[PDB]
């Protein structure tokens, strides 16, 4: 009676909406930030086991050398959305010449999930995305729904780590800041939500500053920050 | 026909003449050929009338739906850009049409695109039948020193020298000088016989 | 049993078509009027935290420098109607070469929500829209239905607040004004209905008189009328 | 009403990706590692009766002579997914003229995958795929799960021995090992799990060195091993 | 409610596999082997009323000169596979020139099977085949199940006499094997079998040697070995 | 519970085909057999009302000069089916230039009714038919199944007399026999199914002889025999 | 090239040349033209080689699925019909080939098809470059009453007059004679060998 | 260019020139005209640049494929057939080329294939520009009953004949001798200017 | 126009001319004909210009996916390979563009595509209207035991002596020398004067 397909409620509530929703509430923490000339990323990476190649597991991936894309939910829906969102970012770069706002790409993404939203037959994707990256406007942060709503954030997450890490965002964020404090404040933010294994990790953190391309950093600086 | 296009230190001077045949038989001594394609940018015609007013009018809209979609103008290149894919994806039932855009977005350009689409950046172009004649007094007077009164009195003495010399080209020259500060301002004819008359170009 | 599908009840009701427009209920809520020259929408704000840019949020959206639009329920279906309601104003400046009449607009994005209402197999557009703007005929000001119903209007809401404002605007509404007294009285209606937050806030407001274009206002001017 | 096809469950799983998942436990178990200049692969062979020819019954297949390929789970569907991956590989060797990186090649078939997870209508895929094999940058070990997801691994297994054997690799797996010892290793793996038969077969073995093609040993080299 | 159609089980078992399983199993009985040169089919042929045209009723249908077949279940089903096997064998042959290898037809005919398996909204195959004949590499001698399933036996039985069969071909089978003794072991096969009716029948036998072509048997040959 | 779609049972059975066939057991009785150089077909014809046209109500339909057929069971299946068999008989005649063998015809004609037993959403086709007729081989006699099978037979019947006809022919019938005597062998069989309503009819009978066409009698000859 | 296709009393007789040229520059003096499309009928090939040889591909497949379908072998008419048919479907593409099958059923038939697909009975037939030398001396030499072995002297005597008088043909003559006792059996080149030597149409 | 295919005892030797042209102007002295296409058989090339390097990629495919389904080699009437049936499904658009397939299975075979897609055997053939003097060398000079050094000194010869003689064919030649034992070994270049040294055939 | 590329020891150095026509009528003076394509490798242009600079957007695109997918850059035969089935798919509704692509992986290359797509491996190549002088030049004056700075002084000599010598070529020089070290640099136009007027080509 109580309605599990892609039609509404008596309430007006779209539940595979909703259960698409709560399956990215169980996927890994991520988070992004503005700093005071660019853009950050931060992803959790819990190693779950020693068996696991430890470097080429990456959840920051790149669309262009100018969009990057953090994740979390279902990985497979993750992994063919970031490829979607690749291809849609290089045929902008052949039609248009250049990417000029990031905002188209993150609405044709958006409406590529509404159309699995809309339609019968199919399932939403299961997956919550957040985008970063500069561009003619400037540093740009948007976040990404399984039912295709987007939001530009000074300061996100997204991830099991949502409401602890946004509860930290709301007390202790700033606008303007160098990148090394505003990491370091990231980091605290990671530690603040994930104090149940009572242990961090070390995780894998990006950045861009306006004018420069992605600068994902290696095994060995991110430990100096922990 | 005949177009002009000249790049200055922080302006672009655009202009043609408006003679339209359409026949051999100059039948329309008052057409259009310069048109406002956006609010920093404009685009002009030097081809076949009908395939140059779809293309004008296809792309006032795109750039409409654009600036629309994003909130910013587009880039220069990004116009040519598009233009010279739209122009390429169809060439073997092409349009017979040699375009030419020009704008300022944060640095003013004029660009030239022929009918299979080749775009390519100079800081002074021209198209049409009465063209070489316009590269001449280009080449042989322009400097890139001028200020925009200079530039519209090169520009109106390069079409004049086109009039004078050519058939296809002729009837009265309309300019509009894109500018960032002042934005799109197409010139009154009033003015433009000012400096005509000022010239000493009348005849 | 009671039918959750877009077929027809015994006595004649469209239930998902009711069902989407309880979504709509849940929306933002959203006001526009006509005034003496022209037409002025005013879109309420909720700006919930304080993490989410305050700028570019934007409800009113434009579909062309000469038809506005502002909208509530699903704001993902939102979305994806203003661009097909502004691929279909482009196409008839490709095709018509002037807009003449938003009628035209209104009627085809209409349309396109009843194709959804009709067929099987998709859910309806939960979302609700008010369009506005000036023409050869003069200012308009419509309303979208989930169903597809449209009503031209000389003042209306849409949202979660609109029976406390169209008994404000049946109480209070006149037909010719200038345009502050015209704003100030909009303003006043907001007020009316969201007395339930025990204070507004700051909205988004923007109009447009008859031979000009829209004038969205900034942060500054709208705190003034405040 | 617990939700048996391809759509989302109230707390967010797809139980259809578990089904085919459980299903891939029944399945023949295999293993993969990687050793000082390459990869090898190691497949149980439970010849059950005396009647099938003890030959040509291959559970390591090849798809190119740089990338093979060993499954579990529902042979048919491991054929036509390993038919897919060969046409796939071979589109490349057509299109870009050499196989560069292998990573495609998984990410080309694991979206395949996700294909048949993602719309309605059709079952998702009951198998389970690992793959081995050099290339620009080095010897490689992908997994490939029904959901799509793949990950890469120094030492991995699959099938119905997947917990003893992982348990036996996080326990004691090294890095950098010549084959001989890499390859004692991994029977010793596979007698690990598969001590509940108190006997473990003659199975089927292959490696890859660097430079080098596959060397799938025969009946009488891997007897000397056992 | 214990899922029927083709979809999984929540301990992973394709159920409408299983059921055109056990729809083969009431089909009728039928047995290959391979002997010193070539490769036998032996075919129960139970002549129920006295009506039926004795001669012209045939299960061994050949696919090619160098390629035959007989089947077991749903005979509607099998004389389509057949047909779809006879013209995939000359499209071959139009292709590739030759029949260099009988392992392409049976993987294309499994595979066509697998499509149906594979997509709602059809049914499985409810039928099962073995395949024998010689190609470049030898006499060669498939299976074919419903799921789509093949394995290459010496020795091999389908239809309602299998387990009985399989257990008297493990027990009395041999390698290497004249073929006058070895269709008197297949015989002694299906008696060993059809055991229920007191009485065997005659049925009908054919055979290839490499370098040959299918020699059926008449009539009065196979009552001297009966 | 119990399966009433073309999707199959726990014990193998296709049971929409069976309902089907015991649609087909509700129609008008029909035989044929093959005698001395030629076959017939005699159709019971039970004219209920006396306002039916008398002449022009025909089972024996003809495919061709050479192939004729009657049919059981649904009569709007049966117009149709036999539409289609007489196109696909002349587009063989088209093709191929002449009737070699109507095997090929009866085997399209069964493999039509197949596709719509196989595929979903369509129901199979209820209605049986036996074909007759001559050609290079020789008078031939086929039966055809709702499930598609057909069978070749010396004498059979179709239609509610099947059984009490079967085993009238399981016990008098002869191989080779004049027409005379022939046809009236059929219409004792006819005579000996149909005493339930203890008076048998003037029913349609034809027949032909190899190098000839089809005779149907007329009204005054069949009431002659009998 | 050249064809030859005889009938007579109990048998057909089918041979051709084996030089193939796909230039003028004779390049193989080995090929194959005649070719066994079932166990009682044969084709030869007189056209385009591709085309041809696609052609006796697609019949070899047709007329074994044929076969395999009904048991019974296919009649001569129903392949020279399925052939004109095939022809046919395409002539604005068309297969520059002309094609003749001969082969005994119930009695014995040589049928000619060419490029568009008209096929037509006759006793004797011909097809190729050097064809009107061997129409001339079967129609000067061919009578109905002769045995197997006049009968294939007679195709010798006439490919080997088409040899000496014409360039496009050559090489080895191959013949194959089908009956309906031993079924296609082509003979070997010994054979045909001492036929040229017994009848001295060596040099 | 020019192509040579032999066939002796038990091997098959191939080899072509290096240069290609691809204007009149001969552009790369050293180009690759001689492909592995499985590990008992090659492919060589003498047709348009572009549409033989994509008939070398797809069949390079397309035998890998195959290998790697059935585990075992291709034979080479069924490469040759594959290869015709290619180039005969577009033949109104068609690759203008002139392929030569070679290879061993049980017995080792040299396959010519036109533009249209004709397959015929023979135990030697080649193709391209230089063509008809090595047919002439190895007419004059072939004998069955070679080793394979008599077979590359024979090839080395006639592709000298063809450089000395040819404007299209000359660069440095390369041969590869396939056979069943030792497999594909293409022979380095060194030994192969030994061989020109000591036949004699340097300036 | 006019391109030229040469590989030395470890590195590779492509220049092009900048003068687009586009008419007959020489009508931009400065243009582009030499991309980055990727980090490690640059493609230059000598065809129609619209269709060249579609091919530039086109392989800009796929080398940056290639490279975002997979964190490796592109093999240099993989780009030509791509870049020739590209061209091949269609070539009935041709690109009229002779490209050339260079660049280092492991070793360094530069490969030559013409219209059709024939890739071919060369150590130096040059395309465009005046392509015969700059390989005339080249083959006169270049070894392979060269320096960076005696590469870009050939490559400097050579295309000032097809300027000097040529009508379609002119305009500013720019050069481009992509090592595995530097990565892809683009020289300045002030070094390029020094060098023109170090070596005393300029009046």
């Amino acid at each position: 009676y109580d309605r599990a397909i892609t039609v509404f409620s008596p309430d007006g509530r779209l539940f595979q909406v909703e259960y698409a929703l709560e399956a990215v509430k169980k996927g890994s923490t991520a988070l992004g930030m503005k700093f005071a000339n660019g853009v950050l990323l931060i992803s959790d990476k819990k190693v779950r086991s020693r068996l696991i190649e430890q470097n080429s597991i990456e959840k920051i991936q790149l669309i262009d050398d100018y969009v990057a894309a953090v994740t979390s939910g279902l990985v497979a829906d993750a992994r063919v959305l970031v490829d979607f969102a690749r291809i849609s970012a290089q045929q902008e770069k052949v039609t248009y010449g250049s990417l000029v706002n990031i905002e188209n790409l993150v609405k044709r993404v958006a409406d590529q999930m509404q159309q699995y939203t809309q339609y019968g037959g199919v399932r939403p994707y299961g997956v919550s995305l957040i985008f970063a990256g500069i561009d003619q406007i400037g540093p740009r942060l948007f976040d990404c729904d399984p039912a295709g709503t987007i939001n530009e954030y000074k300061a996100t997450a997204i991830g099991s780590g949502k409401d602890a890490v946004v509860s930290f965002l709301e007390r202790e964020y700033k606008e303007n800041l160098p990148e090394k404090e505003a990491v370091t404040l990231g980091i605290k933010a990671l530690k603040s939500s994930l104090e149940e294994g009572e242990e961090l990790k070390a995780p894998e953190i990006a950045s861009i500053t306006v004018g420069n391309k992605y600068r994902i950093y290696d095994q060995e600086e991110v430990k100096k920050f922990l | 026909t005949t177009t002009v296009g000249i790049t200055l230190k922080d302006a672009v001077i655009m202009a043609t003449e408006r003679r339209v045949t359409m026949e051999n038989f100059i039948m329309h001594k008052n057409g259009k050929k310069l048109f406002q394609i956006d609010t920093y940018t404009g685009m002009t015609i030097a081809g076949l009338v009908g395939d140059a007013q779809v293309l004008v009018r296809y792309m006032k809209a795109e750039l409409e739906l654009y600036r629309l979609q994003r909130r910013v103008n587009m880039p220069i290149e990004a116009v040519a850009t598009l233009l010279s894919n739209m122009l390429n994806q169809v060439k073997y039932m092409p349009y017979m049409v040699q375009l030419l855009v020009g704008g300022i977005d944060t640095a003013p350009h004029v660009f030239s695109i022929d009918a299979a689409g080749g775009s390519v950046e100079d800081i002074y172009a021209s198209t049409g039948s009465g063209s070489p004649f316009v590269y001449g007094v280009l080449e042989s007077q322009y400097s890139e020193k001028m200020t925009v009164d200079e530039g519209v009195d090169l520009v109106i003495r390069a079409i004049s020298a086109a009039k004078q010399r050519d058939s296809a080209s002729g009837g009265m020259i309309d300019v509009a000088v894109i500018t960032r500060k002042d934005g799109y301002v197409q010139l009154p004819t009033d003015q433009i016989e000012s400096r005509i008359r000022k010239l000493g170009l009348i005849l």
